[PDB]
DNA sequence: CCGTCCCCCGCGTTTTAACCGCCAAGGGGATTACCCCCCAGTCCCCAGGCACGTGCCAGATATATACATCCCGTACGCACGCACATCATTCGAT
DNA sequence: ACCGAATGACATGCATGCATACAGGATGTATATACCTGACACGTGCCTGGAGACTAGGGAGTAACCCCCTTGGCGGTTAAAACGCGGGGGACAGC
């Protein structure tokens, strides 16, 4: 009885929503306790200044989402629709750092 | 009959040799055009540079360190003509 | 200019990142200086695509 | 030596060339040439193929970012 | 998975144009000399810019409503094959 | 070989597939409206640092010379480029 869209109709409107907009989009939470995780290996009881989290978050998602782009392009040079990690390996490998 | 443009000047069989060294297998016939291109791409910058060291040194001679200097600022640097 | 420009044709007269953003990348002019660089809230260009479009 | 001399020659005109200068451009755009043409591969067998075809190389000057 | 071709591949000519080896000229790169004129160094200074306050504005921010759009169903055509009777062929009788 | 009975071919009846256009109707989006104030825009200090004027002494810019190494040319051979082609297996499309 209630409509449904069809697939992949409802996914390219977000698309859209998400290029038009400009804000973050992890949790912020817990990236700054995961960042607090990790750095504790390199140094004891360090304090992240509060400022400085959303810069590694800002950075990370703009890191991020070049690879999912680049990502992409492959796919469609495979003649594919969806990613799988095949692809950022590769993506991965010809930019240099992988390899 | 050698007069015309000396890009063609970079004969087919000369990159099928480099596209082996490279470990490439087959070739499609439409590759040796943009290469040509692709290549030719890539003195445009390296030159302009290399010019540009000379020129401004006053030199009308191009020397061997102009092109490293060049190269460098393309982030590829090369080991063993100086500096 | 271009972000004041395109703001305005935006409608809006205050200049926000997300309006400088889109001049810097719609000129390669400059996005030769700007390609390494990305600015903080830039956002990315609007862009989908051709084969994501739906088959009909 | 005859084509950097003409491609030169737009730059500027009349350059002396330096002999040690000259092989220099070989052995940058070969390696140049060649680590471009490496990669190729994994972009041609990814698609599943084994020859490669321009629109791969165009596709791999583009991951580097050299492409735009 | 299947298939399908063609378009690169090896391979044989064979042309030549690099490659060599040598000879020559002189431009010009490299080197020296002179120096003046040019930027760093000081002292004084004074106003430009910065720190702090301050509000007003509009920029925002929220409201409700109209409109644009998408998908599915609907209908409807149509050209279709299947099915059918009929037309035409065939085996037997003539 | 034409006449009947029978049957295959011919012609169309019947049902269906499929396409297509629509209209609906739902939903998302754009419009359309008030209020709101964090927050830009001054505005006022307040001083320090940029400018003025000063001398001093070296580095850049000149002339001047040189020689080599770049450029030019100039045959000889011959290795490599150019060409033909026969074909098979790699691309590629489709289920």
């Amino acid at each position: 009885k209630p409509h449904r869209y069809r697939p992949g109709t409802v996914a390219l409107r977000e698309i859209r929503r998400y290029q038009k907009s400009t804000e973050l989009l992890i949790r912020k939470l817990p990236f700054q306790r995961l960042v607090r995780e990790i750095a504790q290996d390199f140094k004891t009881d360090l304090r992240f200044q509060s400022s400085a989290v959303m810069a590694l978050q800002e950075a990370s998602e703009a890191y991020l989402v070049a690879l999912f782009e680049d990502t992409n392009l492959c796919a469609i040079h495979a003649k594919r629709v969806t990613i799988m990690p095949k692809d950022i390996q590769l993506a991965r490998r010809i930019r240099g750092e992988r390899a | 009959k050698v007069l015309r443009d000396n890009i063609q000047g970079i004969t087919k069989p000369a990159i099928r040799r480099l596209a082996r060294r490279g470990g490439v297998k087959r070739i499609s016939g439409l590759i040796y055009e943009e290469t040509r291109g692709v290549l030719k791409v890539f003195l445009e910058n390296v030159i302009r540079d290399a010019v540009t060291y000379t020129e401004h040194a006053k030199r009308k001679t191009v020397t061997a360190m102009d092109v490293v200097y060049a190269l460098k600022r393309q982030g590829r640097t090369l080991y063993g003509f100086g500096g | 200019e271009l972000a004041g420009n395109a703001a305005r044709d935006n409608k809006k007269t205050r200049i926000i990142p997300r309006h400088l953003q889109l001049a810097v990348r719609n000129d390669e002019e400059l996005n030769k200086l700007l390609g390494r660089v990305t600015i903080a809230q830039g956002g990315v260009l609007p862009n989908i695509q051709s084969v994501l479009l739906p088959k009909c």
